[PDB]
């Protein structure tokens, strides 16, 4: 079964050309109600959908190694966004999938990670990057890639303004070659859903 | 528990050495025993 | 009167491996709880049998490629943890902190070229005893092996079996061995159909069973 | 053995597919909690010095595989050679507290003094990389197992009890050149 | 013979908190008996709970107070042991020997105004996240906070909740801390009836669940 | 009892050790316990 | 309080053949299986009494032979372990390292003559209490003795008796005695016939109560 | 087993103070015991 549908909220995604789901260090979340939020935390399911954002541009010329990286969260400008705004600490896991799509006769292999506490890899460290949950899109085989990780951290609930634990990384295994008959490039775009989102703490208004 | 070989008991109550840890999952000992193993496909041996 | 003992010399001294405990100082600590806290290991093993890492090939590429489609050595390394085509995987850098080893070492194959190009390889373990490894495959054939083609599955895995005269071997290469002591693995290509510009990615991990002993501590300091 | 190499599932073959066979392996060399539990030394000292295991090397057997980890727990062991009283405070005290008899404090006694401490942040795990900032690169302050304070303080051992590791990251040997295998000098027999 | 033992290195040299005893050197002592001495506590928190003791307001008033009958900010604090306000209180002169607590803070408003006169009031918990404090009623509104009015009863308490991202916060506050780690208590006077020269007495004590731990000696001496 | 945490019991007797005690209660305890808690009136919650 | 000890003088040194074990630093460490091993010896004496080792007669010969078919005394040596004769033996070799022994000794003869060659031979255990031993068989006979003739069998074997005051001889032999502590063996050739040329092979062996005790480290180190 | 005789225990576990057998005998034992021993033939004592 090469067809998979997703659903985060009102919002799907379907694709055919999948290798299944990667879940990442766990297949659930830890506790969200422990001491720090003194049973004041409350779960905000309108912020558990969906949102996109164009990673880069898959182009011939980039080289074993080329790394693109997505701190998360990013700036969002929906539910999910305005609850950074207006409480103090919060917690989530994501669904993250990233699509490249060319067509078949493209070839080449690229590196999906979810890397937890971020720090600039160095060349011989990115050899390496298979320890972190990862996929490889390689258009012989698939388009998508998928991950599932949860929250983790030295803290319970976070400040994202202030840390950021996962971010999102996509690395060049083997360059993309084209034919007669291939996509000349390939731009790679992500679509991302925070899943139980707990806030805890809310801020007062600006004005 | 680790490099420790006394065959005798500790001298000293375990609440003093060591912190004690509270409660409110070997994720790659799962990880590493759920790979496939064998070939896939038709054996011809 | 009380216990008469004799305090014995040669015992005593603080050894940094020593398997006792030091005496306690400040009691009742309890800690913020870390109930099934994700992504624990207990044992570097397990992580370096489900988590491959990439080799290194000529100019820092995990890969190797080869643009004639008639049959050639892709790559020839030292059945060695401190081979150079190891150098930047995980299971070196654990490796490195144990003397010895035995057991299997598992080699993991991706194709990575388009769905118009075609391939065969083959993989072979030459053991100890010649001179220099085979230079093509029907030389090689004779030797433990596998062959494989291109298909709709990309990744092909094949066991580096543990084969020497004693029941371990050094993690280590010693100055004075010129030939590899464990001998070679050779990667071939047997023929292509149009992939000159098409990859097969390289990675290692740790076998069933593979096992490293003998804690030790080797790097500069 | 023949898979789907892109979903990443591990896939692990055995010697069985050509016809070996797959022997026994004792694996309590790498048991986590057994390998990390040996003193190492610290090397970067002041009289007044806050304990962070981030200290150890980078190289080194225990700091190679600290840091081979993302978050981690343990309780701890010093040996510390020192003149003076050694005082000793929890994460979170005052730096001026060292001053105080009040604060565990070890009365001199040749050669060294070695110390049973127990974990004391405020965080359920520490972590060796903290991708953001806490104030109001490096890690946050509260990344520590307390302070100690002596007049000098010539040499310091860490060994940590219990250890827990999760999230494995990057860990690398010596680079190597000679393009076949690195080589060294092998301890064997004179003459 | 007799029994070898290793005097061992590093063990043996007197540590101020040990959890061992001395030798005795004068036995037989008999205590003039103090059964049932009155006014026994066992447990510092067992105190701290059962009295609240004033905070400090400017010019060193356990009160506020205001002329005006308009809303206004009649008090701001950092919620910290060590905060100005706080100086004179029980609870920060217990808290001041520990390194760390978790748990609830309990405020109590008591007003001390004549029969005619009333008042509404607004306190509410702000946490950091935000550059200053809410100066109205109605942008603090948004807050966790409670509201109350003067009547026959007249006191109001209200727990400040621990709310954070770890587990513990430091009792002591750091020089490189701008703007209070664990935020601000803000006390709003909605509006009152003829109470221009009346007193809203602010005291606090311990929560149920709040707890100090780690005993350290932090004073110049 | 206090800060000692020996698994083992003291070499001395306890007549040694301290004095002892003779016989003819802990109030903030029970004063703590006796708090109100709650709210006084009617909820509407 | 805690447990008062007496550090006891003249207990404590390093004693190199004590009888305690040392505090070990490497734990965990298993060993490459050796089951069933050939070969295996566990104590000296079993391999001392299975494997005879020649003796050592004039010009380093392991036998003796005479010309002459007329009775005659072949060779004559001490019942000592550090004798001339004995001083390539195994058993020698074992002895050295312990200053005492009692028990048989066992000496083995192997005629190695053609088949047309025979003779006639006599053994005899010479006790000390005579100034010098027998040149005759005739005198010797009132020894304890024996005599056997060559035929089918090649190898005859005679046990030398421990017959002594005390219960244990010394292994060495001192600078003051003279003629040997425990007497002498003399092998005689009573006659033979056209057997100028061959010769009889002496070799031996621990008997089965030989015993040796004390060890000791004697040689020039 | 060899040169040690202590009446007490060994106050460290066996996978310390040594190193550990495995498994996948004493020859001269069996060759001594082996032995021919009295005569061969026929005896007139």
């Amino acid at each position: 079964d090469r067809i998979l549908t997703t659903r985060n909220g009102h919002t799907t995604s379907t694709t055919q050309s999948s290798v299944g789901v990667t879940y990442g260090y766990s297949t659930q979340e830890d506790h969200v109600s422990g001491p720090n939020t003194s049973g004041l935390e409350t779960r905000v399911v309108q912020a558990e959908r969906f949102f996109k954002k164009h990673l880069f541009d898959w182009t011939p010329d980039k080289a074993f190694g080329h790394l693109e990286k997505l701190e998360l969260p990013t700036d969002h400008k929906g539910v999910y966004g305005h609850l950074v705004d207006s409480f103090a600490y919060m917690r989530n896991g994501w669904d993250v999938e990233v699509s490249a799509v060319g067509n078949q006769f493209n070839g080449g292999c690229l590196l999906v990670a979810m890397v937890p506490e971020w720090k600039e890899f160095t060349p011989r460290e990115k050899y390496q990057l298979t320890l972190f949950p990862h996929q490889f899109i390689s258009p012989r085989t698939n388009m998508t890639a998928h991950i599932v990780v949860p929250y983790l951290g030295v803290n319970r609930y976070d400040q994202y303004k202030k840390h950021k634990p996962w971010t999102l990384v996509v690395m060049v295994v083997s360059p993309l070659t084209t034919n007669t008959v291939s996509a000349g490039q390939i731009k790679v775009y992500a679509n991302i859903a925070p899943t139980h989102v707990h806030v805890a703490g809310e801020l007062p208004s600006k004005e | 528990s680790g490099n420790t070989g006394s065959i005798i008991n500790n001298y000293y109550m375990q609440q003093y050495q060591n912190s004690m840890d509270t409660q409110l999952n070997d994720w790659f000992s799962k990880l590493a025993s759920s790979a496939f193993s064998g070939l896939f496909g038709a054996l011809l041996a | 009167g009380i216990v008469p003992v004799a305090c014995s010399d040669g015992y005593g001294g603080l050894v940094t491996t020593d398997p006792k405990t030091a005496d306690p100082v400040y009691g009742m600590v309890y800690n913020p709880p870390r109930t099934n806290y994700p992504g624990r290991f207990t044992n570097l093993l397990d992580v370096a049998e489900a988590c491959p890492t990439f080799l290194c090939f000529d100019e820092g590429k995990p890969y190797v490629v080869t643009r004639t489609d008639e049959q050639r050595l892709l790559a020839k390394f030292d059945v060695s943890l401190a081979a150079k085509h190891m150098s930047n995987t995980y299971l070196s850098g654990i490796a490195q902190y144990y003397a010895q080893y035995s057991g299997t070492i598992n080699l993991h194959f991706m194709f990575t070229g388009s769905t118009d190009s075609k391939a065969r390889y083959m993989v072979a373990y030459v053991p100890p005893g010649v001179e220099t490894p085979p230079d093509t495959p029907e030389k090689a054939a004779h030797c433990i092996h596998a062959e494989w083609d291109t298909g709709l599955n990309s990744k092909f895995t094949f066991s580096i079996p543990y084969v020497s005269a004693a029941d371990y071997a050094y993690t280590a290469s010693d100055v004075a061995e010129t030939t590899n002591v464990q001998g070679w693995v050779c990667i071939y290509q047997i023929t292509h159909g149009k992939a000159e510009q098409d990859t097969l990615v390289v990675s290692v991990s740790a076998g069933k069973d593979f096992e490293l002993r003998l804690p030790i501590d080797p790097r500069s300091q | 053995t023949t898979t789907t190499g892109e979903s990443a599932d591990p896939v692990t073959t055995t010697v069985e597919n050509y016809g070996g066979e797959t022997q026994v392996q004792r694996r309590q060399h790498t048991d986590v909690t057994f390998i990390m539990d040996r003193f190492v030394k610290i090397q970067n000292l002041n009289p007044t010095h806050v304990i962070d295991l981030m200290q150890t090397h980078q190289h080194g057997l225990v700091g190679a595989l600290l840091r081979a980890a993302t978050y981690y727990f343990s309780d701890l062991e010093i040996v510390v050679r020192h003149d003076g009283n050694l005082t000793w405070v929890p994460n979170g005290a005052p730096e001026a507290a060292l001053s105080n008899t009040g604060n565990p404090t070890a009365y001199l006694k040749a050669p060294f003094t070695r110390l049973a401490l127990p974990y004391t942040a405020p965080h359920r795990v520490l972590a060796t990389v903290y991708n953001g900032t806490s104030k109001y690169a490096q890690l946050p302050a509260s990344f520590n197992f307390g302070a100690i304070q002596a007049t000098t303080i010539h040499e310091l051992l860490v060994r940590m009890k219990r250890a827990e590791l999760y999230c494995p990251r990057p860990l690398l040997a010596v680079e190597v050149s000679s393009q076949d295998r690195h080589k060294q000098k092998i301890i064997a027999p004179a003459k």
